RNA sequence: CGGAGCCUCGGUUGGCCUCGGAUAGCCGGUCCCCCGCCGGGGUCCGGUGCGGAGAGCCCUUCGUCCCGGGAAACGGGGCGGCCGGAAAGGGGGCCGCCCUCUCGCCCGUCACGCACCGCACGUUCGUGGGGAACCUGGCGCUAAACCAUUCGUAGACGACC
RNA sequence: UGGAAUGCGAGUGCCUAGUGGGCCACUUUUGGUAAGCAGAACUGGCGCUGCGGGAUGAACCGAACGCCGGGUUAAGGCGCC
């Protein structure tokens, strides 16, 4: 079955400012700006209102694969803008059992290096994704924390952490040794 | 049915055909890639197999069993006298791969260079680039061979030298000298040009070249030994004993 | 061909695909026409078939030859012992289905038609199942019309 | 003076897949890509014209090396514009390809 | 005389189905931008449809065939190949008449390209549906000149770009310049209108 | 983005079938394919019609779904779609295809000169404002 | 039974043939939908033997008539009550179109239980066909059009004139 | 580089000299505003069943004579120089000249041309491709390959150095 | 009133060759796990037979054949081959 219409709406804060190229939107904040195109999407976007805008999402004629396309677009502009306002902040516990897990933050936040973790004498070097800050907590020992303002770039950076400091031929129920992602929060509390 | 006992295969495949190289010398099929942070230099040169000797030395490798004591190694002694440039030849990259772009000569070219372009020297009358050499000598002439190294500086990508060997320095009968493209790594392109253009008709000794205790890479072709058959030319087993129709085959 | 089949269609006089003729109807012939349904489309003609048919495709038995009616005389010598003397006595016949339809009917020679002009449906199957084989009733005009 | 006839193309025999009648040859004519387009181009003379090494007699001319195999366009083929010719002689196989010249006589408008 | 085509955003196969029919009619034709065409399905199982062919060689001595061309305009090459007679001289003839190019090289470059509808992308696949680029997987299984042929194509585009600009400025000129002598040319502007021409 | 909408009272131009070239009303929708249509005040009885063979414009005229022929009339003569149709680009744009296409064998022949003379004279002032502008570069 | 073009609705009166025992056998009556009358008979004489001690033999056709669509200009909700067979079954189905004539609804049915159920027009018996309101219809698919201010564009317009140019210089456009 | 022809080979019977692309979006103006080595974004205004449309555009050929009206006058035709093009490179435009014409286009006036007596292969691209020759002028060139001999970095013989 | 319909000219006699390995299919059917296996009934085929279609093929589907022109079809087809 085809639907005549599914739509959904976006608010948008009044600190944040979104203009449309097409279906490329380009969200401006206070923390920066984030551009991401929805051209692999046939939907229509519009921006309605002057004093409160908001984004229309339409799918006209849909099946049932290409109606759930529909608010994956909304969620993804909330998160743009939860990214330009809020900003995102994910922190990191490391876990070990005998070896602690030294990390050391070089290059401004965008390289991790990894030592001793289980003991090994390799050195393990992570790349943060562009726009994504890594630095040790002074809050908490054992800990990381990072920040940007797109979620994908500042998670898929945790990602990249996480399975760096996988364990290989070893009962992994057993051996929990590791950087996992423990909280997932915004870099300004708002 | 499947054979009864595992072995691998005699000889690579990779080689193949094994028949006779078309080129006496040495061709490189490859040259190392051009980093444009480097100054301008060359990638190859021409030496002579003269023969093998033996050396003493005291190994530094740690960890050793050879650590902190002399060893003897065979060596091989390569002849390189230095090669001259004579030319400069442009390449262009296209869709279809590298062409052949511009090619210049210097003004003078030595009987030896100019053998390579003869198959009877004797009967000939020394003709080669009799009529190019006039073009460096007046000012019509002078005034194109800019023209194409600025056309050079503009579309090729890839610069060669033409450098060849002096055979006259050499002990062998042999007089032709040999002649081959030498790629020009390094800066720019312009740089690449201004570099070969002040050195047509200079030596280039082969310290220039290559240092000492750099690894290299020898092409060249093997020692020729006719028609072989494949016990000798593949390593195949003898057939036994008593093989009728001959055991020097592959059953 | 089966011989039942065989049979039945040589007492037809359809000899050859895409011959014709005429057939009372009755519980004899209507039997006969089962057995051969599956070689056969068959139906009722109106009288504009029953003139075409006559008038273009007519032709007489007569001396046992194939003579094309062309001439009055060739129907009064031979049916006129019937009182059948003209073309229009002959259509009028067959078309009632008079007391000589079997006489005049036997005179006609069985109707050479041509292929079907636009084709067929599916000469393999009944007519009742988007074929051509069996009874279409007064159908079969049309598909009279296209190889008259 | 100018062109005044319409430019065809001598695609092939008529055929089934497997047998080919050389009598008849389907000729495609630049612009008439539908069947109810041909109407026009039904009876109108068809030349393929070709050269040769030997002269022969012009018609109103003198002996040139120009020869001409003359038909008609008989009926249209298919649904796409392809018409049916037939010639004096059947067309020779070298000829597919080809130009086919169709005259606009005999006129019906 | 020639039919020039613009390989991109082309379905292979419809591509190839009428430019065959077009060559075996007499007509020469030249495919440019063959890397610009497109197939249906997703890239992998059009990846994995040219490594199974890539496996196809004769098992007793591979030099003898098949031969795998790797350039996107071979390949479209070989397809077209694959809808002619090629074995009679009709089809070799045919075969002939086509030229194929990856990127667009002079003189084509300085032409206009017609498209096919019945091939376009645009045309016959629905939207949500993955296809491939000819280009991409040509690159793939070892076609060496994707960097290259992209280089000179950018090139290509900042000329017409110069060339499209200088024709927008004689356009700008062509407007004027009917304001100029709209007096004088009114009369014929009355004779164009009457029979459709000019709006 | 989308400025045309299948709805009641929308006007479409009938691009092919039976009726093409004719106006006629959305009445009602039947399915996602087929819509009920009437042309009224355009010859075109009140029926079926595929939404492929139709090209949206840009009237809406006021009348209630499904509502019978009388009120399509009224509606069609108030909004008097038949004028504003034919002062639409999209409308003249179909009268000069038309004019063209019956051009006789002489209106072609009159045609060629007036375009003949109409291009030399505009190609001339082209020269010299091309001219003019060299000056000012100058 | 071929579900060959547009069906027409048939109404087919039968009757069994007068006996003795009963002179004035009852009359009965069915809603046939096939592609000509002829057909329409047929299919009479095999539902009737299903529910009666009758056939073609033992019986005769009273009255063979096209029912007319009675109101063609309007748009109706039909419900459909059918049955079929499966390759390994039978079953019930209901199901519902939009049209403005009956017999184009149920050929609608043939053409969708074609489509869903690659059932053959031979192995469906349409047992019951009714005109249904708005406010009845339980199809979402048919509910969906139940708006009185129904509106939607025509998105991604692909171009069926594709071989009108078959070689052209624009690429078309599918925004309209 | 600058004349008649003779063979032979065929086909063809106006040209389009170019944005890039999108397709749930496009195209053209607009520099007033913001950037950059005249170009990009914004605004604003127009088009969008594409008309600044390939459903299109350009050229159009019967010829000549006489004299008028529009159109040109910054115009048509013709030897010297500088930019410019490389993916498989331009007999385009521009500047000089000493020349050479007031005709080229449109609407009229005025007559004439083998008007070959109804009829095909007409009409170009066409100084077309290839081949022999024959002339008739200027400016230029005066080689190599193979065999034979020799070599042994090669080799069954050829080939190869 | 040659006593149902329909069709059709029949009857009869001598002499006689080759054959007397068959095989296949729908349906029915025996043995066998089954077999492109062995063995039966009915009809039709191939054998003896080309031709259109099933790419190709004894038997499938259509249709049976003098040498031709025009038209139309069957079974099958109509992106290109
Ligand atoms: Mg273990
Ligand atoms: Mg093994
Ligand atoms: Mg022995
Ligand atoms: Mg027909
Ligand atoms: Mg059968
Ligand atoms: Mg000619
Ligand atoms: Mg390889
Ligand atoms: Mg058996
Ligand atoms: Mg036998
Ligand atoms: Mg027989
Ligand atoms: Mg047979
Ligand atoms: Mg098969
Ligand atoms: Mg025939
Ligand atoms: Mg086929």
């Amino acid at each position: 079955m085809k639907t005549i219409l599914s739509n959904q709406t976006v608010d948008i804060p009044e600190n944040v400012d979104i203009s449309l190229k097409g279906r490329t939107v380009i969200v401006k904040g206070p923390r920066g700006t984030l551009r991401r195109d929805f051209n692999h999407i046939n939907v229509e976007l519009s921006l309605l209102g002057k004093k409160k805008k908001r984004l229309r999402v339409d799918k006209w004629w849909g099946n049932r694969k290409e109606l759930a396309t529909v608010r994956t677009i909304c969620s993804h502009v909330q998160n743009m803008i939860k990214g330009v306002t809020l900003g995102f902040r994910y922190k990191m516990r490391s876990v070990y059992a005998h070896f602690p897990i030294n990390v050391v933050i070089q290059e401004n936040g965008s390289l991790v290096e990894i030592r001793n973790f289980l003991g090994e004498k390799y050195i393990r070097r992570v790349r943060m994704r562009p726009g994504v800050a890594c630095s040790v907590s002074q809050a908490q020992k054992d800990e990381l924390v990072l920040e940007g303002n797109d979620i994908e770039l500042v998670s898929n950076s945790a990602a990249l952490i996480q399975q760096a400091t996988t364990v290989k031929n070893k009962d992994i129920r057993k051996f929990l040794d590791g950087i996992y992602v423990s909280e997932k929060g915004t870099v300004q509390q708002a | 049915s499947h054979r009864k006992f595992s072995a691998p295969r005699h000889g690579s495949l990779g080689f193949l055909p094994r028949k006779r190289s078309s080129r006496h010398r040495g061709k490189v099929k490859s040259f190392p890639k051009d980093d444009p942070s480097k100054p301008v230099h060359l990638t190859a040169f021409l030496g002579y197999k003269a023969g093998m000797t033996h050396i003493v030395r005291e190994v530094d490798r740690p960890g050793s069993k050879v650590n902190k004591k002399e060893v003897v190694e065979a060596v091989t002694i390569v002849e390189t006298p230095p090669m001259v440039v004579v030319g400069i030849v442009g390449y262009v990259e296209t869709p279809r791969g590298l062409r052949t772009f511009k090619t210049v000569f210097a003004e003078h070219i030595s009987d030896e260079c100019k053998r390579r372009f003869y198959k009877n020297w004797h009967k000939s009358k020394k003709k080669a680039f009799t009529k190019y050499c006039k073009k460096w000598q007046d000012d019509a002439g002078k005034r194109q061979l800019d023209k194409d190294f600025s056309s050079m500086k503009k579309y090729c990508q890839v610069i060669r030298v033409l450098a060849h060997t002096q055979m006259r320095l050499l002990p062998l009968r042999q007089k032709k000298a040999h002649l081959m493209e030498i790629q020009v790594n390094g800066g720019t392109v312009a740089e690449k040009l201004d570099w070969a253009r002040e050195r047509l008709e200079q030596q280039v000794p082969v310290s220039q070249v290559f240092g000492q205790d750099e690894m290299i890479d020898v092409i060249g072709v093997t020692k020729g030994k006719g028609y072989k058959g494949v016990t000798s030319r593949w390593h195949t087993k003898k057939l036994p004993r008593k093989t009728h129709r001959g055991l020097r085959k592959v059953a | 061909v089966s011989p039942k089949v065989r049979k039945v269609l040589q007492l037809l006089r359809l000899r050859q695909i895409f011959n014709g003729t005429f057939v009372k109807l009755n519980k004899a012939s209507i039997n006969m026409l089962r057995i051969v349904e599956p070689y056969i489309a068959w139906g009722y003609p109106n009288l504009k078939s029953v003139n075409e048919l006559i008038y273009k495709r007519g032709y007489g038995k007569i001396n046992k030859k194939r003579i094309a009616l062309t001439d009055n005389t060739l129907i009064a010598r031979s049916l006129g012992k019937y009182n059948i003397i003209c073309m229009e006595d002959l259509i009028h016949e067959i078309y009632t289905v008079g007391k000589h339809f079997k006489e005049a009917n036997n005179f006609l020679w069985p109707f050479k038609l041509s292929s079907p002009r636009g084709g067929m449906k599916k000469k393999t199957t009944h007519f009742v199942e988007g074929g051509d084989a069996g009874n279409r009733e007064d159908q079969i005009n049309r598909l009279i019309r296209r190889m008259n | 003076s100018g062109r005044l006839w319409c430019k065809a193309i001598f695609a092939g025999y008529k055929r089934g897949l497997r047998n080919q009648r050389e009598h008849t040859a389907l000729l495609k004519i630049e612009g008439v890509y539908a069947r109810d387009e041909t109407e026009f181009y039904l009876g109108k003379r068809c030349a393929y014209v070709y050269k040769a090494k030997n002269n022969t007699v012009t018609p109103g001319g003198k002996p040139n090396k120009t020869r001409v195999i003359w038909g008609k366009v008989t009926r249209a083929h298919g649904n796409s514009g392809m018409v049916r010719a037939k010639f004096r002689s059947n067309l020779p196989a070298k000829a597919i390809g080809h130009r086919i010249r169709v005259m606009l006589y005999p006129s019906r408008i | 005389q020639v039919l020039v085509l613009d390989g991109r955003g082309h379905l292979l196969g419809r591509l190839a189905a009428i430019v065959a029919k077009q060559v075996l009619l007499g007509r020469k034709v030249v495919v440019v931008r063959c890397e610009g065409i497109n197939i249906s399905g997703n890239f992998y199982r059009n990846k994995l449809k040219y490594l199974a062919f890539l496996r196809k060689r004769m098992n007793t001595n591979p030099s003898r065939g098949p031969y795998h061309f790797r350039a996107p305009s071979r390949i479209f090459w070989r397809t077209v190949r694959g809808m002619l007679p090629h074995k009679t001289k009709r089809g070799q003839a045919a075969l002939d008449r086509l030229k194929v190019f990856d990127g667009i090289p002079p003189p084509y470059d300085k032409k206009k390209r017609m498209v096919v509808p019945a091939a376009l992308k645009v045309v016959r696949l629905k939207p949500t549906r993955k296809f491939a680029y000819l280009g991409r997987l040509a690159h793939e299984v070892g076609w060496k000149y994707q960097a290259v042929t992209a280089t000179l194509e950018e090139k290509r585009k900042e000329k017409a770009k110069i060339h499209y600009r200088k024709k927008k400025q004689l356009m700008r000129l062509r407007k004027q310049a009917e304001k100029n002598v709209e007096k004088k040319i009114s009369k014929f502007t009355d004779v164009l209108k009457t029979h459709g021409l000019l709006v | 983005v989308f400025r045309r909408f299948v709805e009641v009272g929308r006007v479409a131009y009938v691009s092919f079938g039976p009726h093409a070239g004719k106006l006629v009303a959305i009445v009602d929708v039947i399915d996602q394919n087929r819509a009920l249509v009437d042309g009224p005040c355009t010859r075109v009885r009140r029926q079926a019609m595929p939404f492929k063979c139709m090209q949206l414009t840009d009237f809406i005229l006021k009348f209630p779904h499904s509502a019978r022929q009388k009120y399509v009339r009224k509606a069609w003569e108030k909004a008097d779609i038949n004028t504003k149709w034919a002062a639409t680009r999209w409308a003249k744009k179909i009268e000069a295809r038309e004019r063209k296409a019956k051009m006789t064998d002489f209106d072609r022949y009159k045609v060629m000169k007036a375009k003949k003379m109409r291009n030399r004279i505009i190609k001339n002032e082209v020269k010299k404002l091309q001219r003019a502008a060299l000056l000012k570069a100058s | 039974m071929k579900a060959s073009g547009t069906l027409r609705e048939y109404k087919v009166v039968g009757r069994c043939l007068p006996t003795p025992k009963c002179r004035t056998p009852p009359l009965y009556r069915m809603r046939i939908f096939a592609p000509n009358h002829v057909v329409a008979k047929s299919r009479f004489w095999y539902f009737v033997s299903q529910l009666k001690k009758m056939k073609k033999s033992s019986g005769e056709i009273v009255y063979c008539g096209q029912v007319f669509e009675k109101s063609p200009l309007r748009v109706k909700n039909f419900g459909i009550w059918l049955r079929y067979d499966s390759r390994s079954g039978t079953h019930n189905m209901y199901r519902e179109y939009r049209d403005l004539t009956t017999a184009g609804a149920v050929t609608q049915c043939y053409r969708d239980m074609g489509a869903r159920h690659r059932a053959r027009a031979h192995s469906i018996q349409i047992m019951k066909v009714e005109e249904i309101a708005a406010s009845k219809c339980r199809r979402p698919a048919v509910k969906q059009f139940h708006d009185s201010k129904i509106k939607f564009p025509l998105p991604h317009r692909v171009l069926r004139r594709q071989h009108k140019p078959r070689f052209t210089t624009k690429r078309p456009n599918t925004f309209f």
